[PDB]
């Protein structure tokens, strides 16, 4: 179960990544 | 639910910002347009600021 809440990713910080989802 | 920090905040405050504006102006030049009331959107503006 744990192993699968391993894949669960955080972009804190990561500008690039929310202007790739806010495009 | 779809940007994070400093994004969902800032993004969504803009956009629902912006779109008061452009409602409340409308609104408020509605009323004095349809009486004939003519009054530069300069002041309004200010007001709605």
């Amino acid at each position: 179960v744990d192993e699968l809440i391993c894949r669960i990713k955080l972009h804190e910080g990561d500008t690039e990544f929310w202007k790739r989802r806010f495009l | 639910r779809i940007l994070g920090i400093p994004w969902g905040f800032l993004i969504g405050a803009e956009l629902t910002i912006v779109q008061s504006r452009i409602s409340l102006v409308n609104k408020i030049q509605k009323v004095y347009r349809s009486q004939g009331v003519q009054i530069h959107n300069r002041h309004i503006e200010i007001i709605v600021r």
